[PDB]
C-alpha cells in the first residue's frame, strides 16, 4: 500500500485560460488516498468503476498493455490494446478470453468475431487515465524523467489527452498484460481549484473537502485568506433507522363481484 | 464427362483424410461441384458443396465444423479435407458435378465412389 | 455473385457522397422507401447496409416491401419497414456471356418464405412430392436452384440486372467551405460556434491540443481555424448611444 501526494491531475476540458482561478465539478483522484501497489515478478481481475489511474517504472518495456471487457470470455463484446511492435492496435470483438494472458508469445486471441475499428496505426513514470462516459472512451496519459527507489515523487504535473473512441460497450473488469511497478487507483466526484499561468498550464491546484483551510480557501476563490472568520459551510444530522408503522387489520380486497362480475 | 475419384482408405477415429476427384470431358455450364455420402444402412447424404463462381461453400449442420471443401480451376480438381474423424463417418463417398440444358434445369454426374472406414 | 447467393458490406465511420453516387453512371431503376433523395446528403445515420444481387428486368419489380414472387420469397426478402433505397440498371453488355449465362442461378422453391434480410445457401433436394428421396434428384424431386437463361439476344424482361440496396452517428457527408476575411465585422460560424464581430491576428500562444479561448465572465476571446493553425482575436464592432 502507499498514498497519494497530489498527483492525478488532468486537464477537464480544451479551453484555454491565462492567469485566472477556475472550478471544475467532475472525477478526480482525492489526494492523500490509498492505493495498492501490485508486484508481478501477478495479473488479477479488478473491477472498473467509473474511472481507473494507472501507472508504472521500469526500466525494460515489461508493460504492454490491457484487455478491457465487462463479462469477459468468448461470449460478449469486449476491448483490446496491446503494443508488440512499432504500432497500436484497437478492436471490439476479441471473445477469446482466457484464465492466463500472459504473452513473439501471442497466446491471447484463441478466436475471432464480428469485428470493428482498425486504428492499428503509429526509470521514468508513465501515468494513464481511464474514463468510459456519455458512449465515448477516452484516454490521458504523460511521460516525465524520475528516479526513485521506492513509491512516488512529489511535485506534479498535469496530463494531456490522447485519443477517443466511440465504442458503445459496457465495461465492468479490467487486466494488464507484462512481459516491476503497477499501482492501481480510482475515480470520485469531487470539486476542485486550478491555477493557470500566462502560457496556459495547470501549475498548482487545491481540494475542497480535504481540510477546513481548504474548504476557506475555496470559498474565498484565492490561495492566500487574511486573518478574520469566515462562514463556510452548514451543519446537520443524518437519520439512522427507519419505522414503517401501519395499521393492524388483515383482509383482502373483494374486487371479484366489481372486476369479474357476472352482469353489468 | 467423366468422374474419376481417388483416395480414401482405412483410417483411426481422431484422424485426417483428403479426398480428390477429377472431372474430365465436356465443359461444364455451371461451375458446381460437391460430395456425397451414402451409409451402408442408410441413403445419400449431403457433405459439402462449393460453386467457385461465388466462392461460398456450403456444409450441413452435422459436419459444419469439421468438414472443408476446396476446388482448383486451373487442374479441374475439388478436394474435400476430413478432420476430426468419427465413427459415424464410415461410408461411401461420391462426387458430383452439375451441369445444365438449354431451358435451364440443372443436372448431376454421379461418380464411381470411394470407400472411407473409420476403425480403431 | 448470383442472387441466391447474394454479398453483403457493411459501412460504417466514413464519410459517404450519396449526390455523387446518381450522378456516377445512369441507373433505370432508383426508388427509395423512408428516404427522400433530394436531402440524400442530408442524413446522419450508424449503420449502412448494401445488398447487391442479380437478377432479370421482369424480377426488379419484386425488390420492394410487400412483394411476392419466387425471389421474393426464396431468394432476397425486403420487410415491411424497410428504410432504404432500391437502385438497378441493364447489365446485358458486362454481366451477360454470349448463350444461356449458366453462372448466375436462382431459387424456385423451399419449404418456408424466406425472413426479412436472410439468405440462403442450402443445396438440400427439395422433396416436391410423397415419395421421399436421399441425396439422389428425379422424379417429384429437383433442385432448389435453377440456372438462368441469360442470353444476348433474349427480351429485356430476361436480360440480366444488377440490383444494389442501400439500407439504413457515423456515416454523413459535410461540405461547404469558404475563404476568410479580415478587419471587417462579419457573421462567423466555426465548428459548433457562432457570433458577430471583427477577427484580427494574435501574439498570444496556444498549446498543441486546445481550440478556444475564454477570458473572465465566459466570452471568447481567442479562435484557431481548423485549415492553417493560425490564431485569431475576436473584437465587436462598433455601438453606442445617440
Ligand atoms: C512561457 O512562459 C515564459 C515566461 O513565464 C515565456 O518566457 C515563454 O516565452 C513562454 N512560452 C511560450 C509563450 O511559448
Amino acid at each position: 500500500y502507499t498514498n497519494s501526494f497530489t498527483r492525478g491531475v488532468y486537464y477537464p476540458d480544451k479551453v484555454f485560460r491565462s492567469s485566472v482561478l477556475h472550478s471544475t465539478q467532475d472525477l478526480f483522484l482525492p489526494f492523500f488516498s490509498n492505493v495498492t501497489w501490485f508486484h508481478a515478478i501477478d495479473n488479477p481481475v479488478l473491477p472498473f468503476n467509473d474511472g481507473v489511474y494507472f501507472a508504472s517504472t521500469e526500466k525494460s518495456n515489461i508493460i504492454r498493455g490491457w484487455i478491457f471487457g465487462t463479462t469477459l470470455d468468448s461470449k460478449t463484446q469486449s476491448l483490446l490494446i496491446v503494443n508488440n511492435a512499432t504500432n497500436v492496435v484497437i478492436k471490439v470483438c476479441e471473445f477469446q478470453f482466457c484464465n492466463d494472458p500472459f504473452l513473439s508469445e501471442f497466446r491471447v486471441y484463441s478466436s475471432a468475431n464480428n469485428c470493428t475499428f482498425e486504428y492499428v496505426s503509429q526509470k521514468n513514470l508513465r501515468e494513464f487515465v481511464f474514463k468510459n462516459i456519455d458512449g465515448y472512451f477516452k484516454i490521458y496519459s504523460k511521460h516525465t524523467p524520475i528516479n526513485l527507489v521506492r513509491d512516488l515523487p512529489q511535485g506534479f504535473s498535469a496530463l494531456e489527452p490522447l485519443v477517443d473512441l466511440p465504442i458503445g460497450i459496457n465495461i465492468t473488469r479490467f487486466q494488464t498484460l507484462l512481459a516491476a511497478a503497477y499501482y492501481v487507483g480510482y475515480l470520485q466526484p469531487r470539486t476542485f481549484l486550478l491555477k493557470y499561468n500566462e502560457n496556459g498550464t495547470i501549475t498548482d491546484a487545491v481540494d475542497c473537502a480535504l481540510d477546513p483551510l481548504s474548504e476557506t480557501k475555496c470559498t474565498l476563490k484565492s490561495f492566500t485568506v487574511e486573518k478574520g472568520i469566515y462562514q463556510t459551510s452548514n451543519f446537520r444530522v443524518q437519520p439512522t433507522e427507519s419505522i414503517v408503522r401501519f395499521p393492524n387489520i388483515t383482509n383482502l380486497c373483494p374486487f371479484g363481484e366489481v372486476f369479474n362480475a357476472t352482469r353489468f | 464427362v467423366q468422374l474419376v475419384e481417388s483416395g480414401g482408405g482405412l483410417v483411426q477415429p481422431g484422424g485426417s483424410l483428403r479426398l480428390s476427384c477429377a472431372a474430365s470431358g465436356r465443359t461444364f455450364r455451371v461451375n458446381l461441384m460437391g460430395w456425397f455420402r451414402q451409409a451402408p444402412g442408410k441413403g445419400r447424404e449431403l457433405v459439402a458443396s462449393i460453386n467457385g463462381f461465388d466462392d461460398i461453400t456450403y456444409y450441413p449442420d452435422s459436419v459444419e465444423g469439421r468438414f472443408t471443401i476446396s476446388r482448383d480451376n486451373a487442374k479441374r480438381m475439388v478436394y474435400l479435407q476430413m478432420n476430426s474423424l468419427r465413427a459415424e463417418d464410415t461410408a461411401v463417398y461420391y462426387c458430383a458435378a452439375y451441369d445444365s440444358d438449354y431451358d435451364g434445369r440443372l443436372f448431376n454426374y454421379w461418380g464411381q465412389g470411394t470407400q472411407v472406414t473409420v476403425s480403431s | 455473385a448470383s442472387v441466391y447467393a447474394w454479398n453483403r458490406k457493411r459501412i460504417s465511420n466514413c464519410v459517404a457522397d450519396y449526390s455523387v453516387l446518381y450522378n456516377s453512371a445512369s441507373f433505370s431503376t432508383f426508388k427509395c422507401y423512408g428516404v427522400s433523395p433530394t436531402k440524400l446528403n442530408d442524413l446522419c445515420f450508424t449503420n449502412v447496409y448494401a445488398d447487391s444481387f442479380v437478377i432479370r428486368g421482369d424480377e426488379v419489380r419484386q425488390i420492394a416491401p410487400g412483394q411476392t414472387g419466387k425471389i421474393a420469397d426464396y431468394n432476397y426478402k425486403l420487410p415491411d419497414d424497410f428504410t432504404g433505397c432500391v437502385i438497378a440498371w441493364n447489365s446485358n453488355n458486362l454481366d451477360s456471356k454470349v448463350g444461356g449465362n449458366y453462372n448466375y442461378l436462382y431459387r424456385l422453391f423451399r419449404k418456408s418464405n424466406l425472413k426479412p434480410f436472410e439468405r440462403d445457401i442450402s443445396t438440400e433436394i427439395y422433396q416436391a412430392g410423397s415419395t421421399p428421396c436421399n441425396g439422389v434428384e428425379g422424379f417429384n424431386c429437383y433442385f432448389p436452384l435453377q440456372s438462368y437463361g441469360f442470353q444476348p439476344t433474349n427480351g429485356v424482361g430476361y436480360q440480366p440486372y444488377r440490383v444494389v440496396v442501400l439500407s439504413f452517428a457515423t456515416v454523413c457527408g459535410p461540405k461547404k467551405s469558404t475563404n476568410l476575411v479580415k478587419n471587417k465585422c462579419v457573421n462567423f460560424n466555426f465548428n459548433g460556434l457562432t457570433g458577430t464581430g471583427v477577427l484580427t491576428e494574435s501574439n498570444k500562444k496556444f498549446l498543441p491540443f486546445q481550440q478556444f479561448g475564454r477570458d473572465i465572465a465566459d466570452t471568447t476571446d481567442a479562435v484557431r481555424d481548423p485549415q492553417t493553425l493560425e490564431i485569431l482575436d475576436i473584437t465587436p464592432c462598433s455601438f453606442g448611444g445617440v
